[PDB]
């Protein structure tokens, strides 16, 4: 994973007042190389890829067992309310009969 | 055939044809689109909320993040809302520079529309072909403004800085080269039999439907309507230059493609005319230019609506001030967000492979559809 | 001064209220929500082809919710088109405004945005659901007294 | 009936001609030189006003904090204390985190002492996010110009047009 | 505060032919109820969807030729007013828009028809578009001649080499 852009590292301009922007994908995915810059120059993207290659070439077989998930689980009943999907795919079909004055 | 025969596929945020993160819930009856439901908002950063609690000199970097292909149009609308509210005049040199930059951004936006459109049709080489010249446009912008995209060049009552030495001849040479490049594009693409047979009769839109749906720009102009907000509202200096509003009678995607090519040519003519008759004098307004604490632009207490002819249509700002630095309300009228709502009507009873052609005909980028 | 549209409405006996003009001199009229569905058709009958923008905004926190419509004409041979702003005010406790989707289709997405950001419910809109925010979201973000409920991925990148 | 076959003939030869035209237009680009800039063995010389990594002069800072207010996100951190002997603001720490920085140019434009400058130093990628929190020592380092690296071919975008 | 203006204005349609544009008529059109049983396209001889010159021509030939020839009494005068309604419905753009939309809604009330669909002024009339570049047809004939010569050479070669 390469986090390119300031909005992918820490949220960037939206780190302060956006109510829906995830402040960095390191909260979601493990990032190998962080690439700062708003529209980073394509040469800087190539440099980040070069650093990623520098880290990739250092890998051994032991790193493979660092990569498989541990896969722990815990299951309980929730007694929530189960509801069907709101977006069912029905759109603009028989629309002219949906006036309902 | 109502259910268990109709395949509901989520051609969603991660799809090569989906420009950005647009999602389509498409119901297919053997490669025939029964209907489609557009789901947007995967890029909704709440930019209208961030428009408040931010001064204009702070909000200007945020502006280029809607319509990131045509950034100067968003910057122009953001800087001409409050400068119309405060009755700030713009010098003639700054206005000419603004016209040149807007037309260059229109050229770049039409290019980077043509790329993904032909990619969705199936041709990948035109993407690199447009990028060869969009890099030159980026070089001109970086020489003038300082960055390729997110220029932060437009300012209230003028521009950030004057054009650097040796910019006029560079832009003229770019125009001379780009006319040849556009002729090469029309030679390669326009009469191709596969391109025509993929494009000739898809997405026929009536003029009345285009008016009612709120379409603008090349979408509305490709239905027999000669409606350009540069000539209607007398924006900047567009009344001084000789140019023609590109409109076509038929409603298909080929009309939109021809309109965008002709708009690129007319834009090039506008840069040539503007650079031939560039004026002198100042560029920043000396009246507004005045360790000490520095206030921002205090907006007046009245409502305002300002429009611009973006390459995707009409981009608008509805601004309500509060006699303070932070605006009370900042509503963005996005051309793509309104042009997108006609897509389920067009793709209905069409085929699966035609969805790419229809969606590439509409200039949709997802950073401007949501805010 | 009375606008052209206001003079036409008082000639045709349609109730309204003139709120003045913006900085460009475009007329601003206020329409009661109960009469808005009948007045929109008459507005199109006047000749307002183009629903340029539909917007909603907060008059004051804990106060009225205003829905804004911008209208103009698209016609051949007209030099200066006539544009009008029209505002419909609804209470915060239960905002209800009739939908103009059956007059201008351009409101189709836009009113949904007005429902997604401010919670103004539109009656005759056939597909009124959240468009920008996630479909399972609770709350209207653009209201002035909205408070974000402390999600982990919105907090500071530690 | 024959005219239908004739029209089929003329609307088939046209398609073959235009396919050959597309082939010729595309293959004429094989005689043209490549435009590719071979990074990292070749680097494009940045413009005179390219907005890259910030350079900060510690001696010229007065801790007036207008660079914080001009920032869209109030990013720069200016830790200062008052030197009571002279009652002037003494700077203790200055830090800009480049993971949040967008390089807009507001700080370098609204700084009254002009101690903040934009360099050409792009390519600031790091393996760790928290290594992007540059303090007043990292910001004070002089940028490495690509013209001083003699293992690469510096590419100029356009002729110098200084004649 | 203030008050809601234009509360029927206490005169509104003071004398003359009353306007067909009203809240009640519009509500009836929305619900799918015919707002006027009189066919204003009739009593003029016109067809549905006629243009704005035909309404005036029909007015002229119905008020000067057909009506004035019949009787000279004052019953003609009110009959003139009986025509003067329909023309004023079919000449003004707004009232005609309302009338055609009401007719379209009353015809098929189950399905909805927008006002722009029943309006005849929505058809675009902006002249001719700028023509697209002309086409080059010479290479088409060259390619066709090449393929025809190839086929004839194939025929001759097969016949000669088979023997
Ligand atoms: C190597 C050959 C590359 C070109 C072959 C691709 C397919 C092709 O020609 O389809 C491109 C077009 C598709 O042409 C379509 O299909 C039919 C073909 O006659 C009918 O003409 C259809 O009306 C036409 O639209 O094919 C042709 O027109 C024949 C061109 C022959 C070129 C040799
Ligand atoms: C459907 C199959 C592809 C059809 C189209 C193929 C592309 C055609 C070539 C388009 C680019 C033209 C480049 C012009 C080069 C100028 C210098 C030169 O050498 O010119 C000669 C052109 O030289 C060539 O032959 C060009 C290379 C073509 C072979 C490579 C492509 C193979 C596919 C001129 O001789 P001529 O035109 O008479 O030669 C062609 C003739 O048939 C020879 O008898
Ligand atoms: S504006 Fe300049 S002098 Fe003032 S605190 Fe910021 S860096 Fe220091
Ligand atoms: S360059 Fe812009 S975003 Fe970065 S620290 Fe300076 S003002 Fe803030």
């Amino acid at each position: 994973v390469i986090a390119m852009g300031a909005c992918t590292i820490t949220g960037g301009m939206f780190s302060t007042d956006s109510y829906s922007t995830v402040r960095g994908v390191d909260k979601l995915i493990p990032v190998d190389v962080y690439l700062p810059g708003c529209p980073p120059k394509p040469e800087a993207v190539i440099d980040a890829i070069t650093k990623l290659r520098k880290k990739i070439s250092r890998e051994i077989y032991e790193d493979r067992i660092k990569s498989q998930p541990k896969n722990r689980c815990f299951t309980i009943n929730h007694k929530f309310r189960v509801g069907r999907s709101i977006h069912t795919g029905n759109y603009d079909q028989a629309l002219l009969y949906k006036y309902k004055s | 055939t109502t259910r268990k025969d109709l395949m509901i596929v989520n051609m969603g945020p991660h799809h090569p044809s989906m420009h950005g993160v647009l999602r389509l819930i498409v119901t297919l009856d053997g490669e025939d689109v029964i209907d489609c439901e557009p789901i947007v908002g995967y890029l909704h950063r709440g930019m209208e909320k961030i428009a408040e609690n931010r001064t204009i000199i702070q909000y200007l970097p945020y502006v280029t993040r809607w319509d990131y292909l045509a950034t100067m149009f968003t910057e122009a609308i953001t800087v001409n809302g409050p400068e119309q509210l405060g009755n700030i005049q713009v010098p003639k040199r700054a206005s000419y520079i603004r016209v040149i930059m807007l037309e260059l951004s229109r050229i770049a936006s039409h290019l980077l529309w043509l790329g993904p459109f032909m990619a969705d049709i199936g041709a990948q080489t035109p993407f690199f072909y447009i990028l060869r010249e969009r890099e030159l446009i980026y070089d001109l912008f970086e020489a003038a403004t300082g960055m390729r995209m997110m220029h932060n060049y437009f300012r209230i009552g003028g521009v950030a800085a004057d054009l650097p030495y040796g910019w006029i001849d560079k832009c003229l040479d770019f125009c001379d080269y780009f006319l040849i490049g556009l002729t090469e594009y029309q030679k390669l693409i326009t009469r191709n039999p596969i391109f025509l047979e993929r494009v000739e009769n898809v997405g026929i839109i009536g003029g009345e439907e285009a008016i009612n749906w709120g379409l603008s720009g090349p979408m509305l102009r490709a239905s027999g309507i000669q409606w350009d907000l540069r000539k209607v509202d007398h924006y900047e200096c567009y009344d001084e230059f000789d140019w023609e509003v590109q409109w076509q009678k038929e409603g298909d995607s080929l009309a939109r493609y021809l309109i965008r090519i002709g708009e690129m040519a007319e834009s090039v003519k506008i840069i040539q005319q503007a650079l031939e008759g560039i004026p002198g004098g100042p560029y920043e307004n000396l009246e507004i230019r005045r360790k000490k604490p520095s206030p921002a632009f205090e907006l007046s207490k009245q409502e305002l609506y300002v429009r611009v002819e973006a390459p995707k249509g009409e981009l608008g700002i509805f601004l309500i001030g509060d006699q303070s630095v932070f605006p009370w309300r900042w509503k963005i009228r996005p051309p793509g967000f309104i042009n997108l709502q006609i897509l389920p009507q067009l793709v209905k009873k069409m085929k699966l492979a035609d969805i790419m052609t229809i969606l590439g005909s509409i200039d949709i980028i997802m950073g401007e559809v949501d805010r | 001064m009375q606008g052209r549209l206001s003079a036409w409405l008082v000639k045709h006996g349609l109730v309204h209220r003139s709120l003045g003009f913006d900085y460009q001199g475009i007329e601003t009229l206020q329409i009661k929500p109960e009469d808005w569905h009948s007045i929109a058709v008459i507005l199109y009958v006047y000749g307002y082809n183009y629903l340029r923008s539909q917007c909603a905004y907060d008059v004051a926190p804990g106060g009225l919710l205003a829905s804004v419509y911008h209208l103009t004409r698209i016609e051949y041979g007209v030099d200066q088109p006539e544009e009008v702003c029209i505002k419909v005010f609804a209470p915060r406790r239960n905002p209800r405004i009739p939908s103009v989707f059956w007059v201008w289709k351009s409101a189709d997405f836009q009113e949904r945005e007005s429902y997604d950001m401010f919670g103004i419910s539109y009656d005759n809109h056939p597909r009124l659901k959240r468009i920008l925010m996630p479909e399972s979201w609770i709350g209207w973000p653009l209201r002035k007294d909205y408070i974000v409920p402390n999600f982990y991925e919105i907090q500071d990148a530690y | 009936m024959v005219t239908g076959f004739i029209n089929y003939g003329q609307q088939t030869i046209r398609a073959a001609r235009y396919i050959g035209q597309s082939f010729m237009i595309t293959l004429s680009h094989a005689n043209r030189l490549p435009v590719t800039i071979q990074y990292p063995y070749e680097k494009l010389i940045t413009s005179e006003r390219f907005r890259g990594r910030i350079h900060f002069e510690f001696d010229k800072c007065i801790a007036c904090e207008v660079c914080v207010r001009a920032c869209p996100i109030d990013l720069p951190v200016v830790d200062w204390k008052l030197e009571t002997d002279i009652r002037k603001k003494r700077l203790l720490n200055y830090s800009i985190d480049f993971g949040i920085c967008i390089f807009c140019g507001n700080c370098v434009e609204y700084c009254p002492t002009n101690c903040l400058s934009m360099t050409e130093e792009y390519e600031l990628s790091t393996y760790d996010r928290h290594e992007l929190n540059y303090n007043q020592i990292a910001l004070g380092r002089l940028p490495i110009s690509i013209t001083d690296d003699y293992t690469i071919r510096t590419i100029l975008n356009s002729p110098q047009t200084k004649e | 505060s203030w008050e809601g203006e234009g509360e029927n204005s206490p005169m509104e349609m003071p004398k003359g032919p009353p306007s067909i544009i009203s809240a009640l008529n519009v509500e009836k059109a929305l619900r799918g109820i015919g707002i006027t049983d009189v066919d204003h396209y009739a009593r003029l001889g016109l067809r549905r969807g006629c243009t704005y010159d035909q309404v005036g021509a029909a007015y002229e030939i119905q008020v000067k030729e057909l009506s004035s020839q019949g009787m000279d009494e004052e019953q003609f005068n009110k009959e003139r007013d009986l025509l003067k309604e329909s023309y004023n419905i079919l000449s003004s753009e707004q009232e005609r828009r309302l009338y055609d939309w009401s007719l379209a809604r009353n015809s098929a009330p189950e399905r909805y028809m927008w006002p722009f669909e029943a309006d005849i002024t929505q058809t675009p009339r902006w002249g001719t578009p700028p023509p697209q570049e002309p086409e080059d047809v010479g290479p088409t004939t060259a390619v066709g001649y090449f393929l025809l010569a190839w086929f004839v050479f194939s025929f001759i070669l097969s016949i000669a080499l088979n023997r």
